[PDB]
């Protein structure tokens, strides 16, 4: 199966330079391109360039207010690309993509590694739970939820697990506040199954290296 | 100016036809943009063994563009018998059999 | 370089009509174009390549065609599942580009939110913060708005409202709602109060919980 499994979110300070991972498996790493396509949160999709993963060669977006290096470790099947001098304009969404063998449209992408260029420092989020008063008991369905608070970079992804096989959940875009994103997600479920099942949010925040578990409780 | 060999697959326009003078001519239509770059084709005797064995009559077989969908002209003398027609190699490596009585 | 055009990047359809999203490229890029599908917190996904050839795993209500300069996507008896960016990409020459995308969205009946309001959690009010959150969820059109009521009184400052983009399920929208404020201020108070103004109701749809 082929699949691209590239390397966490980062935040690094302008100026620094860092280093995205692709690591390729399921197909001869060595036959393909391997394309680094940027995406910077508002905006829609730029090609960076590729590499010959068996050759080496290089092709360079050479317009682009960026310094861009490829290098293909055919020995552990991996492409990287090496972004130094960042600034506020690199930071965006790095997705690596696999060039098709008839032509240069990609046919599998990894799931995006986010930059974001800033001299801020990560904070991860606070996660609050979000439950009913006291007197409302809801009509057939109760819906519950999770405020993801004041983190830094962005991107965090919230999983939700419950209990009940019905659980509509609604994910809100973050926004920023103060320098710090906000976001929350929501969950609906039948309200007969509260508070008596297990609903969890577990929130990821790459760029931070965390995941937290909130449990939900009555309020 | 000039590349390496063609990295993408290559698409047979047709089906190879008989010259009858000894060649075979197939047109080819190439889905990269690295060009211009050396077509990988070669006439060899069977699929378990790609040492070419038949002679390209087209001298040096190229994309000489940087534009994808770029179309190429190939003669070849393919050996007696049977023989195919390979084109690129690993994973986008194409073959049409052919035989010559 | 090439510059990929694509029709009026926010269109809609209703489920189960066909659509047609268009690419023009700035010159004749011979076929070679494609289109991937991109939806929310997700990697692109290859639809098309050559303008019509068709991935797989890709349902044959996807269909592409083009040539020259223009190219389109068509999707026949559109789905829920299809609302997504869409992305033209030219594959004809370096540097390699993208169309601004265009987002499918769908027209469908009216429907009223469901209004949900939220007291601070006990791990927030301990820390300092006190947030109250209220969520209109599944409703129809995305136009509607929301003000909080603290004790009879409206509030503005603090507020932070976020729209989802249309749910795959019953293609209606959804909007969060924040109103953050002090330990102090939250607890100095009874009421608190949410009330959505949207086109489904003539009078404010609201939902309350009552301490502090």
């Amino acid at each position: 199966q082929v699949q691209l499994q590239q390397s966490g979110s980062e935040l690094m300070k302008p100026g620094a330079s860092v280093q995205i991972s692709c690591k390729a498996t399921g197909y001869t790493f060595s036959d393909y391109w391997i394309e680094w396509v940027k995406q910077r949160p508002g905006h829609g999709l730029e090609w960076i360039g590729d590499i010959l993963c068996g050759t080496g060669r290089t092709r360079y977006n050479e317009k682009l207010k960026a310094m861009a290096t490829f290098t293909a470790d055919t020995s552990s099947n991996t492409a990287f690309m090496q972004l130094s001098s960042l600034t506020s304009e690199d930071s965006a969404v790095y997705y690596c993509a696999r060039s098709a063998s008839y032509g240069d449209y990609a046919d599998y992408w990894g799931h995006g590694t986010t930059l974001t260029v800033s001299s801020a420092k990560t904070t991860p989020p606070s996660v609050y739970p979000l439950a009913p008063g006291c007197g409302d008991t809801t009509g057939s369905s109760v819906t519950l939820g999770c405020l993801v608070k004041g983190y830094f970079p962005e991107s965090v992804t919230v999983t939700w697990n419950s209990g009940s096989l019905s659980s509509s959940v609604h994910t809100f875009p973050a926004l920023l506040q103060s320098g710090l994103y906000t976001m929350s997600s929501s969950v609906t479920v039948p309200s007969s199954t509260w508070p008596s099942q297990t609903v969890t949010c577990s929130v990821a925040h790459p760029a931070s290296s965390t995941t937290v578990d909130k449990k939900l409780e009555p309020s | 100016t000039t590349y390496g060999v063609c990295s993408k697959a290559f698409k047979f326009l047709g089906t190879p036809a008989d010259t009858g003078h000894g060649t075979v001519v197939l047109e080819l239509q190439y889905t990269g943009t690295d060009g211009p770059c050396k077509v990988p084709i070669s006439s060899v005797a069977s699929l378990n063994d790609l040492t070419p064995v038949g002679r390209l009559v087209t001298v040096n077989p190229f994309v000489s563009v940087a534009t994808a969908n770029a179309k190429v002209l190939i003669e070849l003398e393919p050996p007696f018998g049977d023989s195919y027609i390979v084109v690129g190699r690993g994973e986008q490596q194409i073959n049409h059999h052919w035989h010559k009585s | 370089d090439i510059v990929m055009t694509q029709s009026h990047k926010f269109m809609s359809t209703s489920v189960g009509d066909r659509v047609s999203i268009t690419c023009k490229a700035s010159q004749d890029v011979s076929t070679a174009v494609a289109w991937y599908q991109q939806k929310p917190g997700q990697s692109p996904k290859l639809l098309i390549s050559w303008a019509s050839t068709r991935h797989t795993g890709v349902p044959d209500r996807f269909t592409g065609s083009g040539s020259g300069t223009d190219y389109t996507l068509t999707i026949s008896s559109v789905q829920a599942e299809d609302l997504a960016l869409y992305y033209c990409q030219q594959h004809y020459t370096t540097p390699l580009t993208f169309g601004a995308g265009t987002k499918l969205e769908l027209k469908r009946a009216d429907a009223a939110p469901t209004v949900s309001i939220f007291p601070p959690s006990s791990e927030q009010l301990t820390s300092g913060g006190a947030s109250v959150v209220c969520f209109l969820n599944n409703f129809y059109p995305k136009d509607i708005n929301v003000k909080w009521k603290i004790d009879g009184s409206e509030r503005q400052n603090g507020v932070l409202n976020s729209w989802t983009d249309q749910d795959s399920k019953d293609s209606t929208y959804s909007m969060s709602s924040t109103l953050t404020l002090t330990k102090d201020e939250y607890e100095r108070h009874n009421s608190y109060t949410c009330e959505a103004t949207h086109k489904t109701s003539t009078s404010p749809i609201v939902k309350s919980f009552n301490r502090n």
